[PDB]
């Protein structure tokens, strides 16, 4: 009988609870209160103009009716307790494919404290939209956004906050980053009140500024058009008198500025607008056919 | 108090509830509008003929047996009541794989109404299969389409409208798309008619 | 330590005219910033939160546009009791106030 | 809904003070509790931060060391301990309660401390 | 009508949890596979996929009963209802079941309580193809299964006379290779858990060298 | 409240019913009238040797346990009622991993006829393998099959037929064709008995 | 190019429940696995993985074994596909350390 007195003290915290009515039905309004600990910043991909984020999710708020009175003033319960209770819809407004881990057990966490309080945490990998612009490309920096709110309660209903101070709220781990081709500078929360065809909601806000690397793009594909640009104007110091030489020359660099082009051209999404490597490649390309129409004239 | 109130008004609607006969299940059809707020159109692959979008699909309908007057204000109920009421078997004739977004619940809404009106909403991601005439690619224009039907409820059980008839799709103009242009969209009402029966569509 | 500017430090006018007062941030205060009033001999109270949100009993002829950095309180159709001490307040992170702005007849 | 602070007193230089401020109509538990001081015709200046659920507590860097916020919620009040006192403390001390936004939307009645 | 009956005094009083004497002696397990189709062999990533029939046989002596019929032919209805071996294949990657009208399993009760459970599997097996003298090569690379709780004294598997049936070999998915026959194999392996009875079926492939030759030779 | 009276009936229909044995278990063979409305055919994968065909799956057969008599003649129920009765188990034999839509509620149909009669139709896409000789490449024609036929019950219980002329059973829509690269001629219906 | 590794374990947790203790019967129980979802299990978790899952081929495979003193033996078969960040300025002449995290 030494386990018998928290299964009465359960029981009794269980009977008369309709997990259909949020606390406060007709009385207040419901506070959540959010915070997100990043453990890993995903890949980003550029030709689906998406990232991928790893988070834990902590929500809490108050419920009235789960006061109970003990010998622990915290219960650290089962991931079974919190489907018997009343938790939140949260979802994310530009999610594409989310997953919440059940490995090897659902991966979710539920504490009350003695007064009402809860506690309830998630893990789960986000699949969000980061619309970029790419004009400034291979050199642009970007702000990829993460918007979440509640789905069918409106403002008058349940509203959302920050747990701690605004700027200490998202808070990211220092291990937490699988970008090879960008670098996370830093965070920024928001809160706004977003209105569609069902009424106003609450939505919290969070911008990750990522900033791309020229390091690759160079030795890609800028050294080697520039090396062919030389290779071209070598052409003005031969003799004249040989005009096979010259003639395969400036038609064999035509060709490598043609292929250095096409094999480029594969690296970037399918952008209807130019970019600046097309800049690079246009006047890189006008250079060496100058050069070709100066030899004809020559 | 307020709270055990409403929790008697809900267990009086939901005792004795029978989920396998419609709403006046003998008598004149009932009526269903519909509502989509389109929230991206993401791929449109020639290959794969076929294009993925992203929405939200709100039903709405009457059921004059969750009809209540105690209280006078509107009802949202948590999305796991939606498994005790009576939805209509809608789906798409069109479409190759679907799926209702489940994270962090199941993104579905319930909403009841004293008259006994009832709004059901639903976040759906769905890939749409569409063939396209390739002869004047790449300097073509294309029209594909999503196809709304019910399954199981004829047309002397069931009837769908847009509600608004003209507002019913929004957000279409906020779209935008790496490679095409929304220049137009058509919403269209229609009876088809099969070996079994005569079901309505938009 | 976000510090916050305000501007002008005084103005005088009459009634019933529209004032605005200024206030800047030197980093991002995403729209966490609060407008108070104190008048001679009280407490703060808060009329603005947000950045346009009118608090539940301050009347209608105030309102609050925002920004990333810059804000402004305008008030239209002003009383004679509406001259006391405007504060701007940021909490995108730990508390600032401004310097104030005297309001005189 | 409301706050009530203790009342003003003079100090000699080099003691300590305990300032009160009993909240009433609402649990401390739940909301963030502030302390500001203002000096006469000047600006407000933030000293400190109290979590009362938790225990934890930030202060401004003027005011590291100097200052100690503490809280009881037995009698449902919270407290401000100024030590090693100078001239330059005669101010009006402030309690706020955070809410709505992070907003400070209910404040105290201030109390006087003057250094002689 | 009789067979309701006798279904209801066959439920009453079970318990799935227990198998079949559960401190008496171990059960004897008989194994029959129909090869349906074994497809694409790609060495990439070093598998191959496989179709069967896989059918089970052993004596339950809670479900005997009395009566004129003999035999009791059932849906899947019932399968979930009695006890069930927990037979594993341990060299598949990804193995899946069918499901497509309605659950592709048989359920057969028999006057003595000898129980016939088959379904239908599509595994996805693997076997190191050590790509040595390639493309004139042959291999036989195995489907092992075995239980994943029932240690050897509690559970014992046994192949019948008429064990592995081909089908017809000619509607198969083998391009590069060519199925010439195949050998049953039984074993017992060491486990942390404690000792397993696995059994094994070796297919013996060979490749065909008629790609290769005019696509680079 | 008309609710009250088709309650009792559905309660009526579900006293005393045993979904786990067929109709006439011990008298007769059920027989089962199948029929398929195809909506669209495919894209067929040459390089895998399989297609995709999305079909409207459709069979009918007669349960003397569900009779009743009320004020209406068919019941259009929903498709959580047949999950309370016998259906039965076809699968095709040669399809590979075929999927039944869930959007946005199960795709299922049931209809009982006041003297007994099921229809039972389900919407469904089965990927199915089609061997091919492709020795005249790219001048080829093919046959694709789809066999289908009933798990766990011999030719002495369960038996199928076709519900209309087998010529006109299985019917292809006008516009219900995704295929890029071949020509769809026709249809050929049989029907026969394996030994296994 | 993804920058992970998968990997096919038995992954046995032991432990030792008052609850579950017998003494009349001198043998050890081994259960069918559908008495999983009746006791209590360690919510362990994985926390560099992408995508986890238990084969289900012909059952759910997992097992559960109780002995006469208490201790409960509990075994899953997952494949996991674990994350693991590689350093490939060395490529091809490199080596690589990465680990596979088990916590509660
Ligand atoms: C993390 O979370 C993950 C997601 O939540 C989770 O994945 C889920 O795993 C669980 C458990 O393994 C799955 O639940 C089971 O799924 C089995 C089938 O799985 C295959 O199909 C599902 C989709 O399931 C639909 O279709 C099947 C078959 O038709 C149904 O059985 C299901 O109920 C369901 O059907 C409904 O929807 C149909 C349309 O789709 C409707 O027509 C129908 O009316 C229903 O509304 C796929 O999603 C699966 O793919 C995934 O999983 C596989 C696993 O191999 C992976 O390999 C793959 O990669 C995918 O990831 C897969 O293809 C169901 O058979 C099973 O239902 C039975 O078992 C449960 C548990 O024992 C019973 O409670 C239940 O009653 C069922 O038993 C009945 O039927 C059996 C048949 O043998 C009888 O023997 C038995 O007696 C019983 O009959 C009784 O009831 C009958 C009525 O139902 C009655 O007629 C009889 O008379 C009798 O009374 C169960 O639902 C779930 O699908 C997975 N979800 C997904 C999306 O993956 C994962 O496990 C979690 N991980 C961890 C570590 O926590
Ligand atoms: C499959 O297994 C059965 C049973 O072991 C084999 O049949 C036996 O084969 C051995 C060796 O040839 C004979 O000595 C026995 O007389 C056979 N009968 C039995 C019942 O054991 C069968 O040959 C195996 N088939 C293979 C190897 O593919
Ligand atoms: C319930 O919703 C309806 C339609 O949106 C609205 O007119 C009504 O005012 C709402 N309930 C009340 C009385 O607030
Ligand atoms: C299919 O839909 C039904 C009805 O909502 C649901 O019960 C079932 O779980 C769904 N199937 C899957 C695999 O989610
Ligand atoms: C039960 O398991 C324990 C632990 O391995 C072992 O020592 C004991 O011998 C087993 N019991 C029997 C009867 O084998």
């Amino acid at each position: 009988d030494n386990t018998t007195v928290f299964t009465r003290i359960l029981d009794r915290l269980l009977d008369g609870y309709d997990n259909r009515l949020r606390p406060g039905l007709g009385e207040r309004v419901t506070e959540v209160k959010t915070d997100i600990f990043v453990t890993s910043f995903g890949p980003v991909s550029d030709h689906d103009m998406e990232y991928t984020i790893d988070v834990f999710f902590r929500q809490s708020w108050k419920d009235e009716r789960l006061k109970f009175k003990g010998p622990m003033t915290v219960l650290r319960l089962n991931n079974l307790m919190a489907s018997k209770i009343w938790t939140p819809d949260t979802f994310f407004h530009n999610g594409k494919k989310s997953v919440a881990h059940n490995m090897t057990m659902p991966n979710k966490l539920l504490r009350i404290t003695e007064d009402g309080t809860l506690l309830y945490t998630m893990r789960l990998t986000v699949r969000a939209e980061c619309p970029m612009h790419l004009e400034d490309f291979p050199m642009d920096a970007h702000a990829c956004p993460l918007k979440f709110g509640s789905y069918a309660y409106t403002r008058a209903e349940v509203v959302y906050e920050w747990t701690r101070e605004p700027a200490r709220s998202v808070v990211v781990a220092e291990d937490g980053s699988r970008l090879n081709q960008y670098d996370l500078l830093g965070q920024t929360v928001d809160s706004g009140i977003v209105q569609s065809s069902t009424g106003e909601y609450v939505v919290m806000t969070t911008h990750f500024h990522l900033k791309r690397k020229i390091g690759y793009f160079v030795i890609q594909t800028y050294l080697p058009c520039i090396m062919t640009v030389i290779l071209s104007q070598v052409s003005f110091w031969l003799n004249r008198e040989s005009v096979p030489a010259r003639t395969v020359f400036g038609v064999t660099t035509v060709l490598t500025m043609t292929t250095l082009s096409i094999s480029a051209r594969n690296s970037l999404p399918k952008v209807a607008y130019a970019t600046a490597m097309d800049w690079f490649i246009a006047v890189c390309y006008a250079f060496v056919f100058s050069a070709l129409i100066e030899f004809a004239t020559v | 108090s307020n709270m055990s109130l409403v929790k008697e008004t809900v267990d009086r609607l939901l005792k004795g509830y029978d989920i396998r006969l419609r709403p006046d299940f003998g008598g004149p059809p009932v009526a269903v509008g519909m509502n989509i707020d389109i929230a991206s159109i993401d791929m449109v692959s020639e290959v794969n003929m076929d294009y993925t979008l992203t929405m939200y699909f709100q039903q709405a309908w009457r059921d004059k047996r969750l009809s209540y007057n105690v209280i006078p204000l509107n009802l949202t109920l948590d999305n796991r009541v939606a498994d005790q009421l009576w939805v209509p078997d809608t789906y798409f004739l069109n479409d190759k794989k679907s799926f209702v977004h489940g994270v962090t619940v199941k993104n579905r809404m319930i909403r009841l109404h004293p008259d006994g009106t009832v709004l059901y909403g639903l976040r759906i991601t769905t890939t749409a299969a569409c063939m396209m005439d390739l002869r004047r690619y790449p300097l073509d224009e294309q029209n594909c389409t999503l196809e709304i039907e019910s399954y199981g409820y004829t047309t002397d059980d069931i009837e769908f409208y847009w509600r608004g008839d003209d507002n019913a799709v929004t957000g279409v103009t906020k779209i935008e798309l790496p490679q095409f242009s929304i220049v137009d969209y058509k919403l269209i009402t229609k009876k088809v008619v099969f070996s079994t029966g005569s079901y309505p569509r938009l | 330590n976000i510090v916050m500017t305000q501007s002008p430090k005084s103005m005088s006018m009459s009634v019933g005219e529209r004032v605005t007062l200024s206030c800047k941030a030197s980093e991002y205060v995403g729209t966490y910033v609060s407008w108070y009033q104190q008048k001679p001999e009280q407490s703060p109270k808060l009329l603005i939160y947000g950045a346009s949100n009118r608090y539940t009993g301050v009347p209608d002829r105030f309102t609050g546009s925002g920004s990333a950095t810059d804000f402004t309180l305008t008030i239209g159709s002003v009383q004679a009791e509406d001259l006391a001490d405007y504060h701007c307040g940021q909490s995108y992170s730990y508390p600032t106030f401004g310097a104030g702005t005297k309001l005189e007849l | 809904v409301q706050l009530q602070q203790s009342g003003a007193e003079l100090v000699k230089p080099g003691a300590s003070v305990k300032l009160s401020c009993t909240a009433s109509g609402f649990n401390i538990k739940d909301t963030y509790m502030y302390w500001v001081k203002q000096r006469p015709e000047q600006g407000l200046e933030w000293i400190g931060r109290i979590d009362p659920a938790n225990g934890d507590t930030k202060y401004d860097p003027k005011f590291q060391g100097k200052a100690t916020i503490t809280t009881d919620t037995f009698s449902n009040t919270a407290y401000l301990q100024l030590s090693s006192l100078t001239s330059e403390d005669t101010a009006v001390y402030y309690c706020a309660r955070k809410g709505l936004r992070w907003a400070m939307d209910y404040w105290g009645q201030g109390t006087s401390v003057t250094v002689s | 009508g009789d067979v309701t009956v006798i279904l209801n005094n066959l439920l009453e009083g079970y318990d799935n949890k227990l198998r079949p004497d559960i401190g008496v002696k171990p059960t004897l397990i008989h194994t029959d596979m129909y090869v349906n189709s074994i497809g694409p062999v790609n060495a990439i990533n070093m598998e191959y996929t496989i179709d069967i029939f896989f059918a089970q046989t052993w004596y339950d002596r809670r479900l005997k009963f009395n009566s004129t019929i003999k035999v009791l032919r059932l849906n899947s209805n019932m399968v979930g209802k009695i006890w069930i071996p927990d037979t594993f294949f341990r060299n598949s990657k990804k193995a899946d079941a069918h499901w497509i009208t309605t659950p592709n399993r048989m359920l057969r009760i028999w006057n003595d309580g000898r129980v016939l459970y088959t379904l239908r599997l599509t595994i996805d097996a693997e076997c190191q193809l050590q790509l040595h003298n390639f493309p004139m090569d042959e291999h036989s690379c195995p489907l092992e299964f075995s239980s994943y709780g029932y240690p050897r004294e509690e559970i014992v598997y046994q192949w019948k006379r008429s064990s592995v049936e081909v089908g017809d070999t000619r509607s198969w998915r083998l391009y590069q290779f060519s199925f010439v026959g195949l050998r049953n194999t039984t074993e017992v392996v060491k486990t942390t858990s404690g000792d397993y009875v696995v059994m094994s079926v070796y297919f013996d492939l060979s490749r065909r060298m008629g790609y290769f030759t005019i696509q680079t030779y």
